[PDB]
Parts: structure tokens; sequence; C-alpha cells
RNA sequence: GGCGUAAAGCGCACGCAGGCGGUUUGUUAAGUCAGAUGUGAAAUCCCCGGGCUCAACCUGGGAACUGCAUCUGAUACUGG
RNA sequence: AAGGCGGCCCCCUGGACGAAGACUGACGCUCAGGUGCGAAAGCGUGGGGAGCAAACAGGAUUAGAUACCCUGGUAGUCCACGCCGUAAACGAUGUCGACUUGGAGGUUGUGCCCUUGAGGCGUGGCUUCCGGAGCUAACGCGUUAAGUCGACCGCCUGGGGA
RNA sequence: CUGCAUGGCUGUCGUCAGCUCGUGUUGUGAAAUGUUGGGUUAAGUCCCGCAACGAGCGCAACCCUUAUCCUUUGUUGCCAG
RNA sequence: UUCUUCUAAAAAAAA
């Protein structure tokens, strides 16, 4: 479903400088030109279209699934991603114990929740000015690190983690309660806790929005399947 | 369903400027007569909320262990940071011959009839920690048939 | 002991006081003295029934008191033949004319001082300390209160050396004026010494 | 069963006696393994029975005595 | 090999490492007893003695000060030949060999590409720090293992006595 | 008589800014995290960051008095015309 | 710059 040329010409094949990589991603890598690491696409491809079929195929069961990427180079790429796709997303800190300590994020989204319809239509004003600030920074706050989820009602059926170095703690978070991880991993990143291994640059714009792309593709289809 | 057992509860203490803090740990192991076995720890400053933070955490985290008709299936060692443990299956009506945690923990997991022996130190969480590892990497005759590649008669 | 008294802190911003009448020095202390006997009298009297607050007020040369109580039929019994015998031995001790009206106390389970007789009175009949901390303390909880404290001392288990236990669920700020905390002590005199019990009640802020 | 810190690596090295030894072929059969024979007293231990009302006890037959010697054979490993 | 070795020059001399071959053909590894080497202090004989400095003397501090601090100062420290054979003689980790992810350096050879400047790509020896699996009571060790194995030797069985 | 068998009450560190819990995670475990870090405050007060997310007893506010003005009320209080 | 020492009896929990 998606070519080579299309990815090269993103900058897929990229990966880190010789000095950091980790061991454990010999498998999936090509060589090192200018002492840089160059995934071969050549390998990438054909498991990534097996992880997007996987992903078809949690989506036609009308499974919910979590995006989460905080790099800051993909946060809003994942936040449009997600909205367009109608599905949920983590852009800013994923506070620990999102899915092992559900039992009290519930109370958060739901604090979040009455919090904004005492906003803009339970019109909770008329009362001390500063009160007001406090509550309108504490909905501000709470809905930059909680809004992508805030409806989601239960814990999610699968994960899609943007880098998986940098986001070891919901990786592992899935791990402990048994949901599948589905995972762009760089040449620097540990992939064992990830079940759908997709190598790949996961710094470069391009590539970020190219899968973001191609993610929403296959989950809207089948959605609507 | 599950049937529960509490093995050993003692007082840790912690030290603090006002003076000493006792909080208790309570070591419990649930299991349901067959291979599905879990062991539990927890802590809490009463007994009872210990012993219930206990069972909620061996409910979760459980394995299965492929155990025979009412026995092991082959002599297994485990080995848990201070219990070199060693058990073998045994005949029909010789009972649980086993000391401390470890009778507790295979009486939950549905064993019958078993002939085990602790060496090292046999504190009570190492024990039940190294018996559950040995359990969990005891090979099944199906399991190592079809790992090899063989049938079952093959390997007898 | 190095916390104020709950009630008495509050008594001018959320808590009424239990007796509210205007007398003169010179009559100032019979008149307590008169409130100190028939409050001594009435909780001799009535032990078994449940009874949670005695307010007396005085008007115009005539005492009337109001018995706050969880169990009205127990305290009545047949239709006017107790309450009357009350009130004729109450106007004999204060020797001014009586009248005694009684209200009931919805919801009982959220009354400090009926906890407190509850707990003293399972204390008496030996049970075991921490069953009753904890059922009081749950079914205050499930009835809808903003936060109770409960705290039990003294010889605890016929141990032999006394130590003070307490628990504690929701709110219970004891620096805030305006939350109405509800606070009331009692004791059991049991074979092994006296033991007390405080209870704090946070039934949510009062505003105004 | 251990020897960094709980008791435990000689201060370091050379080296006789001693222990062990890469890889291929042939020969031998000492170590090793299989079979047979002789022997391993009786009782005792174990198995299946029998006799004292049962049991302890006594007793028939078998197994066991894991060993040693000789004869015949096997030659993969160790030794010549 | 360990103890250890620091200006420069000469004489005699041991070990280690690299690149191409050629050669002998298991000749190998470890080692009780044995032998040799073995810091500093100390001993004997004969020299030498500037500085430093056990003992000792004097002056301070102190309740006391046979010490710490100050001024002197003798064996000793130095040379030649013997003796002693002990140290937290330590990497608190015996020697030899095989296998098991990696990163940044230090030091010393050596092959190729245009040394298109002090460039790039390998391949050996020694050595420092971090870290994966694994091991460990933990701290940590982690291709220079305390990981997985094999050969040999020395040593331990509660603390004090010792 | 026993405050060294106790209840209730009080001093004290000290009106110092601290002390904990639920769930999750790390460690075989006692424990840790939260509660630490960069600023700031009288303050664990607040923000940012962060395997922590929240909550409670405490840090402040709500209470009394004092400081300014306005409305109601002017005697036993006051005297501008 | 100097600044020593406090003998000899405690109690703490067990769903």
């Amino acid at each position: 479903t998606v070519s080579m040329r299309d990815m090269l010409k993103a900058g897929v094949h990229f990966g880190h400088q010789t000095r950091y990589w980790n061991p454990k991603m010999k498998p999936f890598i090509f060589g090192a030109r200018n002492k840089v690491h160059i995934i071969n696409l050549e390998k990438t491809v054909p498991m990534f279209n097996e992880a997007l079929a996987e992903l078809n195929k949690i989506a036609s069961r009308k499974g919910k699934i979590l995006f989460v990427g905080t790099k800051r180079a993909a946060s809003e790429a994942v936040k449009d991603a997600a909205l367009s796709c109608d599905q949920f997303f983590v852009n800013h800190r994923w506070l620990g114990g999102m899915l092992t300590n559900w039992k009290t994020v519930r109370q958060s989204i739901k604090r979040l929740k009455d919090l904004e319809t005492q906003s803009q239509d339970g019109t909770f004003d008329k009362l001390t000015k500063k009160e007001a600030l406090m509550r309108t920074r504490e909905l501000e706050k709470l809905e930059n690190s909680l809004g992508g989820i805030k409806d989601m009602g239960g814990l999610p059926d699968a994960l899609f983690v943007i880098d998986a170095d940098h986001e070891h703690i919901a990786i592992k978070e899935a791990n402990n309660l048994g949901i599948p991880v589905f995972a762009i991993v760089d040449t620097n990143s540990d992939p064992d806790g990830v079940d759908f291994v997709i190598p790949g640059n996961d710094d470069a714009i391009r590539a970020v929005t190219l899968y973001l792309g191609a993610v929403a593709a296959t989950v809207r289809e089948g959605r609507s399947q | 369903e599950l049937q529960e057992k509490l093995i050993a509860v003692n007082r840790v203490s912690k030290t603090v400027k006002g003076g000493r803090i006792f909080s208790f740990t309570a070591l419990t192991v649930v299991g349901d007569g067959n291979g599905r076995v879990g062991f539990g720890y927890g802590k809490a400053r009463e007994v009872p909320a210990a012993i219930q933070k206990a069972m909620e955490k061996a409910r979760r985290n459980m394995i299965n262990v492929a155990l025979n008709n009412g026995t092991l299936q082959h002599p297994v060692k485990g080995v848990h940071t201070g219990s070199r443990v060693f058990m073998q299956p045994a005949s029909e009506g010789t009972g649980i011959i086993a000391g401390g945690a470890m009778r507790a923990v295979l009486e939950v997991a549905g064993v019958h009839n078993v002939l085990a022996k602790a060496y090292g130190s046999t504190n009570p969480i190492n024990v039940v920690r190294a018996t559950i590892d040995g359990l969990e990497n005891m090979n099944s005759p199906e399991m190592v048939a079809a790992k090899r590649g063989k049938s079952v008669e093959e390997i007898l | 002991g190095q916390k104020v008294h709950p009630n008495g802190i509050r008594l001018g911003i959320v808590k009424p006081w239990n007796s509210t009448w205007f007398a003169n020095t010179k009559e100032f202390a019979d008149n307590l003295d008169s409130d100190f006997k028939v409050r001594q009298y009435l909780t001799k009297e009535l032990a078994k029934a449940s009874v949670s607050r005695i307010v007396i007020e005085r008007p115009a040369k005539s005492i009337r008191v109001t018995i706050h109580t969880a169990r009205p039929g127990i305290v009545i019994g047949k239709k006017g033949e107790d309450v009357e015998k009350l009130r004729k031995v109450v106007a004999d001790i204060a020797g001014v004319p009586a009248q005694i009206n009684i209200a009931e106390v919805r919801k009982p389970e959220l009354d400090a001082k009926l906890v407190a007789d509850s707990i003293t009175s399972q204390l008496e009949r030996r049970v075991m300390f921490r069953r009753a901390m904890k059922r009081a303390v749950q079914n205050a909880m499930r009835l809808g209160a903003k936060g109770i404290k409960v705290e039990v001392s003294g010889r605890l288990g016929g141990a032999e050396i006394a130590r003070t236990e307490w628990y504690r669920e929701g709110r219970v700020p004891l620096h805030t004026l305006r939350a109405d905390i509800d606070y009331n002590t009692s004791e059991a005199h049991t074979t092994y010494g006296v033991i007390g019990v405080k209870v704090w009640i946070f039934k949510g802020e009062i505003l105004g």
C-alpha cells in the first residue's frame, strides 16, 4: 500500500549517529553511509504492510486504538491526524500511570468533562475573578494533557507509538496490561516490548506525516467496513 | 471458585524523626485447584488491609503450570535469591512432602503427590518465588514434542 | 491534648449554643446549676434511649427544654404518659414551671453524640475496637457525610500499655471556622478502666 | 557448598613426582560395556504365602547380597 | 610475573608486539614437596652522610601531654657484599584455553584508496570509563567477567581464644 | 498509693512547614516514587519539569479587634447654625 | 590553637 520511493523522499531511511546505536536493532540496518545508519526500506515495507493489515483488522471490530507521540515534531501532526480519522491521541506529556492506574485517570477525565461543561454551557462566571482564572488555568492544563482521551470510556485495544525509546513508559504499561504495541522504532530504540516492530526514522516531519496519513487511511477504511 | 491461602504475616518497621513506624506485610497465594496459581505480596498499616492488597495482587499476574493428572511431570529445580528448591513427582496418595511456604503454594496450585526439598535460605517470599519459577519453566510432553518436532509416542 | 474544642471554637460562627437564655449576675450561677441538674437527671434516666442534645431556654420565667433524640417512640411510649412525668420533676428541681418539647433527629448515624454512645456501648459489651471504628466510619460515609474522623484512646483490647488509634475518611478541616464540625466525646467504664472516644463529623462548608 | 566485600586465591614465578591433553589411520583390549559359569554360609532386610484366636514371634519359596575370579564377544571414548 | 622502574651518554642483556612467508610436528597446560625473585623497616662487615628523620633534649597547647605544632638531632635513608622473606605484597578477583550484544577514548605496529593537508576504509598487542543479556545477598562484574564451560593447584567450616 | 495501668485537659519542639494515605511503577526485600529538581514564598504558597496520577491532616482564606467612608438609628450620647 | 566523659531495668502488633 506504501511504496519505497515516497519513503525515500520523506527521509525514512535516515537513522542516528554511529556512537549511539543499540544492538537489538541490527537485522533492520542496511549499512552506515557518512557516519549515520540507514534502514533498509526493502525490509521495513513488507512488515509495515502486516502492521497496517492488523490495525485494519482490529479497527473493523470497532476497537479503540491509542496514538502516542510527544516529541513536539509530531504533536500537531498526531492531533490533526487522530481527529481526522476519529481516534484518540496524547500529544502533550504522557502522565505516568495513564493506562495501569486508569481507575484514577477516569476521575481526572471526569473532572475535565464537568469543568468544560461548567465553563462553556454551564456558565459558572459571576464570582471572584482570581478563582475564575485559577479554574481557567486548571482546565487549560488538564485539557492540554488529557484532551485526546477525555471520552474514551475504557482502556484501548492497541497502541501506536511514534518513538519507541522516548515513549518507553507507554509501551511498558501496554505490555503490563497485555495490549498490543505497534511502533515506529529508530536504530537507537529498544524494540523488545513492541509486538509489531516498524523500522524507520521517527524525527523527520515528512516521514512522520507519511506514517500518520497511512495509519489514518487504514483505520478510516476499517471503520467504514 | 479460587482457593486463597495466607502464608506468612510479619511486622516490618521504619524509623522516622518521630520514632518507629510499624507496618504489616502479607504474603498470600491464590489458585484455581488446577494449572493457574499466583502469589501476592501486600503491605499496609493494618493486617486486614494488607491481606486484601495481597489477594488483589495475587489474583492478577498468574501463570499456567502444565501439570499431570494429580502431580508434576518431571523432577525440576528452581532458584530465586536464596532458596535452591528441588521437587519431583510422587506416586498416588503420598501427599505433599513440602515445608513452609512451599506446602501452601503447591496445595493451592493443585498438585497432590510431590516430594520437595528446600536448600539454602528457607525465607518464605524467596521460596514461593523460586517454586513458581521452577513450575513456570517445567516442560510438558506435548510442549517438548512440538518444540523438537517429534511425536509424543517417539519421546514417550 | 493540644487541639481546641471544635464546637467551642465555632460557637459564634456556625454552631448554636445548647442553652439560649438571658440572666443577670444575681441568678446566672443558680440558673446554670439548675441547667446542670436537669441535664444530669435526663442523661441518667434516658440512658437506653438515644438522646442527642438537650437544648434549654427560659422565656418569661418559665423553663422550656427541647430534647433532640432519634427514638421518640421509646421516649413517649403510650401517648402523653412519661413526658409529663419528666416535666413535673424537672419543674420541681428547677423550681420554675417547665415545658418539654421533643425534636426527632433524622439520620442518627451522622450525629456525633449518638455514634459515641453506640461505640461506648459496644466497647462495654466487649467487641473489637477496630471493628466498631470501621463499622461507624463506613455507616457514616455511606449515609452522605462529607467526612468523619473517630479516635479511641486507652488500654485497647485489654492491653497493659494504653495507646490511641484513629481513622479519618474524607475531609475534616479543623482550622476552617465556617465548617460545621459536629464534635463530641464519650467514655466507657470497662473492667480494665475507662476508654475515651472522640468523634468529629464534617457535614459540608456553610457559606454565611 | 564456596573463596571481590560474609571464613576462604599462596606476594610472584620456574619446575621434578602427580592430574589432564588438539586431529587422522592401523593394531591391542588394560579401563568401560554385554552374555555365560563359579562364588557372595545360614539367619537378618524386601516380595508372595502358611502356623500360634490377631499381632509381636516362627517358617516355605523367590528376590537382593550393587562385589570378586575365569571364559567368550563389542572397539565408540580413555589408556598402550 | 610480582615487588617495582623517571635527567643525559656508553657497554652487556631479558621480555613483548606487528607484516609476509618458511620450518619442527602435540614437543602442550597446571603443579604438593623443591628452587629462584621478592617494597619498606631491621641485622653483620667496610665506607659515605647534604636534606629528611624513629629514639632523645629543650619550647609551646592542656587539668595532665611520655602526642599532634616548633628548634635541634643519633641509628636509618645512600654505596659494595651477604642475612631476614614479611605488607591493605590489592584488581582484597590463582594460572591456561574456548564461546557470548556494544559505545567513547589512551598507547603501540601494520595493509589498501587519490597522503587530491593533520583524509577515509580495515586488521593485531596492551590499557581506562560507561553499559545489554547473564550472574550476584546487594553494591556491582559485564569480551581485560564476578557470564557459559574444561584442566590443575592453594585455601575456608560461628565470634573471641589465635 | 500507683499519671510507669488510664480517660479528659495542658506544656513542649513550634505557628517550625512539615506528616501521611489510595492506586500505579521500580527493588527478592526493608523501602523508593509521589513529598525530588529550576525558580519563588512567611509557607509542601504557586508555576514549569518529572513514573507518577490524585487525595487527606497541616499553609492561606472563612472568625474577633483596630484603621477609612456611606445608609439606618439619635438617649442617659453630641452642639455646626 | 585546645575543648574530655555520661555506669547500671524498661514496655510496645498478632484480621
